[PDB]
RNA sequence: UGUCCUACGCCGGCAGGCGCGGGUAACCCGUUGAACCCCAUUCGUGAUGGGGAUCGGGGAUUGCAAUUAUUCCCCAUGAACGAGGAAUUCCCAGUAAGUGCGGGUCAUAAGCUUGCGUUGAUUAAGUCCCUGCCCUUUGUACACACCGCCCGUCGCU
C-alpha cells in the first residue's frame, strides 16, 4: 500500500558515485515511526516521500 | 514450423534433463513453404537423426506416409530424398502447440513462433 | 551512451526500438560484414552442407546472410518484436522465442554450427535479484557445450564495454569446456574493432667485476671499448 | 592525455587477463605488430593477413 | 570503542567537501 | 505504408466531410486530414469554405496553427 | 577594421560596369536598417516544394597565365541521406546549444585560427566506480626469489 512520510534528517551522500542519498524519515499518519531510506535526487529536509513498500529500511556501508 | 526443428528439440527445464526430448506435437493448420533442396543436405542430416523420432512425430500430426528406415544414398533417389524435402523442410505447421512428455510445460507455437520461456 | 544500460532486453527491445532498427542502414551493412565475418571465422569446409544456429538473431538479416550461403539456421530470441518484424521481413530458416542464459532446448550432437551476434554482452549484468550473472553464464555456456556437436565450432561476436565482462565471460566459458581464444578484428583501430570469441568443442663477467668495485666504493677504470679485451694469445 | 587513457585503459585489460590466468588455472586445469609509429591506425602488410588479434583461451 | 567501530563501520561519512566553481555600477 | 490522400474532393467524401465534420468538437486541418484521408492543404481549404459560409466558428489564427470548433 | 573601407547617381535580371564624393577615422561607411526570431501565403508524410553532391550550357570578375574546373552569377540534373552496434568529445548560467557579424593569414578564394553580439536552456551543488595526478603507511597477500618435475617409448650408425 501506498504510504506517504516525510524526511526528518539526511544522513549523507551514498553510493558508488554518490548517486543515493541515505535519509532519516517519519511517518505523517503515525509520528513515531521512523526508517532510513535511500533516494535519488536531490533531497533537503522537509521533503516528503511516497513509498509504495514501507517495510524494509535500506542500507549502504 | 520446420521438422527437424522440433525433432531436434529437448527440454532445457533443470530436471529432466537431458532427457525431455522428443516433443509431442499437434496441429491445427499445415502450410507448405517453397524451400530450394540440396540433395546433399537431407543425405547427411538422416544418418543423423532417430527414425522412430519421426514415426512417433507423424503419428502425433496424423501422418502415416513417410519411409519407415534411414535412407541412405548417394543422392539417386529422387522421390525418397523429395519427399522427406517436402516432409522436413517444406511442411510448415504455422498454428500448433507442443506438450513436454517429461515435465508437462506448455508450448505454443503461434504464427509460427513456438514460445520456450520460463 | 549504450544500449546494455537500458535495462533487460525485453524492455528496451520494444516495438519502436524494432521499427527503428529495421529502418537502419548502418545497422543493415555493419550487422550484414559481421555476419560475413562470423561465417568465415569458423573452419567449416567448403561446398559442405551444414546445421547452424544464429542466436541473437533479432531482424534475421544474420539468417538472412547464411540462407543466402545456402545454409539453414534456427533462429532463438528473447524479444517479441525482434521476431515480430523478422518473420515479417520474410526469412527462410525456422525461429523460437526463448531466453539463452536459462538453457537452449536442444538434443546434443546437433549443429555444426554456431553463430552469435550482439547478444553474449547482456549476459553479464543483473537485471533483477533472482538473477546471478555468473550462474547464468554458466549455464548458457555448458547449454553451448551439450546441444553442439563435439568439434564443432561457435563464433561468438561482442562489444565488451570493459575487461570485467570478458574475465567473466571467458572463465565461465573455460570452465565448461571449451577450447579456443579471440579474435580481436582490427585491435588496435576503433571503429572496426569487433571482438569474437570463438570456440570450439576439442667480457660481461668483467663488467659485473667493475660494478662491484664500483658499488664497494673505490676507484674504477672509466668503462670504454676496451674493457674486456683479449690483448694477445698466451703461448 | 586521452592517451595515456586509452593506452593504460588497455594495459589494465591486459593485466585483468594475466591475473585471470593463474586461479583459472588453479580451480580448473594483440596488434603490436600492427601497430603504426607515425599515426594512430591499422597498417596492411603484404606477408601477413590483415590486421588482427589472437588470445588463445586455456 | 566496539560499538563506536560498528556504527561507524555500517553509516555513512557526510560533510566536509568543498567545490570552487563558476553591481551597483 | 504509403498514404494515399485525395488531392480534391469525392462526391462520397465531399457530403460526408459536410455532414460529419462539423460536429466534432475540434476542428483542425491535422485532424480532418488523418481521420477523412485527404491532403492538408486542401484540408485548409475546406475548413476555409466551411468558416465562409458561416458554419463553423474559428476559435484563434497563426501561421503555424489554426484552430475552429462547432458554432454551437 | 579601413588608402582600400565605401555613401550616392546611371545601366543591366545577377554577378558586375561607368562617374562623382567622404574617410590616416568615436568626424565617413554607420542611427553598422545582421541572421535567427516575429507576422501572413504556399506546402501535407511523399527520398516530396526536405537535401544538395556530381554534372551540361552561357555570362562576369582577379591575375602575365584559370586547362586538372581560382572565385562569383543564371538556367537545367535532384545522388546518398529515413536520426547512425557502440567507439567517444566538450560542458554547471546569460552557460551549452541555435544564429548571424568581425580581425590575422590574402592580386582572387573560402578555410583555418581567433573574437563579438542575439535568442537562450535540460541536469547538478555530489563522488572516488573508471582515467589522470598528488599524498601517507607499507613490502606480510600475489608475482619474483627457493626447492622439486623437468615429459616418457623403441628404432640404426
Ligand atoms: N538473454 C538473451 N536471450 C535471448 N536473446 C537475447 C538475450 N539478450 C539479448 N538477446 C537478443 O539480442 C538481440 C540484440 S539485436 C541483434 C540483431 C541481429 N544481430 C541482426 O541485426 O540481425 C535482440 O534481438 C535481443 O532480444
Amino acid at each position: 500500500p501506498i504510504k506517504l512520510a516525510r524526511v526528518t534528517k539526511v544522513l549523507g551522500r551514498t553510493g558508488s558515485q554518490g548517486q543515493c542519498t541515505q535519509v532519516r524519515v517519519e511517518f505523517m499518519d503515525d509520528t513515531s515511526r521512523s526508517i532510513i531510506r535511500n533516494v535519488k535526487g536531490p533531497v533537503r529536509e522537509g521533503d516528503v516521500l511516497t513509498l509504495l513498500e514501507s517495510e524494509r529500511e535500506a542500507r549502504r556501508l | 514450423m520446420k521438422l527437424l526443428t522440433h525433432n531436434l528439440l529437448s527440454s532445457h527445464v533443470r530436471g529432466v534433463g537431458s532427457r525431455g526430448f522428443p516433443l509431442r506435437l499437434q496441429a491445427t493448420e499445415v502450410r507448405i513453404c517453397p524451400v530450394e533442396f540440396n540433395p546433399n543436405f537431407v543425405a547427411r542430416m538422416i544418418p543423423k537423426v532417430e527414425w522412430s523420432a519421426f514415426l512417433e512425430a507423424a503419428d502425433n500430426l496424423r501422418l502415416i506416409q513417410v519411409p519407415k528406415g534411414p535412407v541412405e544414398g548417394y543422392e539417386e533417389n529422387e522421390e525418397f530424398l523429395r519427399t522427406m524435402h517436402h516432409l522436413l523442410l517444406e511442411v510448415e505447421v504455422i498454428e500448433g502447440t507442443l506438450q513436454c512428455p517429461e515435465s508437462g510445460r506448455m508450448f505454443p507455437i503461434s504464427r509460427g513462433i513456438p514460445n520456450m520461456l520460463l | 551512451r549504450r544500449p546494455e544500460h537500458g535495462g533487460p532486453p525485453e524492455l528496451f527491445y520494444d516495438e519502436t526500438e524494432a521499427r527503428k532498427y529495421v529502418r537502419n542502414s548502418r545497422m543493415i551493412d555493419i550487422q550484414t560484414r559481421m555476419a560475413g565475418r562470423a561465417l568465415e571465422l569458423l573452419y567449416l569446409p567448403e561446398n559442405k552442407p551444414c546445421y547452424l544456429l544464429d542466436i541473437g538473431c533479432g531482424t534475421g538479416l544474420s539468417g538472412s546472410y547464411l540462407s543466402d550461403e545456402g545454409h539453414y539456421w534456427v533462429g532463438l530470441d528473447i524479444s517479441p518484436a525482434m521476431l515480430d518484424e523478422a518473420v515479417d521481413r520474410e526469412i527462410e530458416g525456422d525461429l523460437l522465442l526463448g531466453d539463452m542464459g536459462q538453457g537452449i532446448p536442444f538434443k546434443p550432437g546437433t549443429f555444426d554450427g554456431c553463430i552469435s551476434i550482439s547478444a553474449v554482452q547482456w549476459l553479464c549484468n543483473a537485471n533483477k535479484k533472482s538473477e546471478n550473472p555468473a550462474k547464468r553464464l554458466y549455464c548458457f555456456f555448458a547449454s553451448l557445450f551439450s546441444v553442439l556437436v563435439r568439434g564443432s565450432r561457435a563464433v561468438l561476436q561482442l562489444y565488451p564495454e570493459n575487461s570485467e565482462q570478458l574475465e567473466l565471460i571467458t572463465t565461465q566459458a573455460t570452465k565448461a569446456g571449451f577450447s579456443g581464444g579471440m579474435v580481436v578484428d582490427y585491435p588496435n583501430s576503433a571503429k572496426a574493432k569487433k571482438f569474437y570469441l570463438c570456440l570450439f568443442s576439442g667480457r660481461a663477467w668483467v663488467l659485473e667485476k667493475k660494478e662491484r668495485h664500483r658499488r664497494q666504493g673505490r676507484e674504477v677504470r672509466p668503462d670504454t671499448q676496451y674493457t674486456g679485451r683479449k690483448r694477445k694469445p698466451r703461448f | 592525455r586521452n592517451k595515456k587513457h586509452q593506452k593504460l585503459k588497455h594495459q589494465k585489460e591486459a593485466e585483468e587477463e594475466e591475473l585471470e590466468i593463474p586461479p583459472q588455472y588453479q580451480a580448473g586445469g594483440p596488434g603490436a605488430e600492427y601497430k603504426a609509429k607515425k599515426a594512430k591506425g591499422d597498417v596492411k602488410k603484404k606477408g601477413r593477413p590483415d590486421p588482427y588479434a589472437y588470445i588463445p583461451l586455456n | 570503542p566496539l560499538a563506536d567501530q560498528i556504527l561507524a563501520g555500517n553509516a555513512v561519512r557526510a560533510g566536509v567537501r568543498e567545490k570552487r566553481r563558476g553591481e551597483e555600477y | 505504408d504509403k498514404l494515399n490522400n485525395l488531392v480534391l474532393f469525392d462526391k462520397a467524401t465531399y457530403d460526408k466531410l459536410c455532414k460529419e465534420v462539423p460536429n466534432y468538437k475540434l476542428i483542425t486541418p491535422a485532424v480532418v486530414s488523418e481521420r477523412l484521408k485527404i491532403r492538408g492543404s486542401l484540408a485548409r481549404a475546406a475548413l476555409q469554405e466551411l468558416l465562409s459560409k458561416g458554419l463553423i466558428k474559428l476559435v484563434s489564427k497563426h501561421r503555424a496553427q489554426v484552430i475552429y470548433t462547432r458554432n454551437t
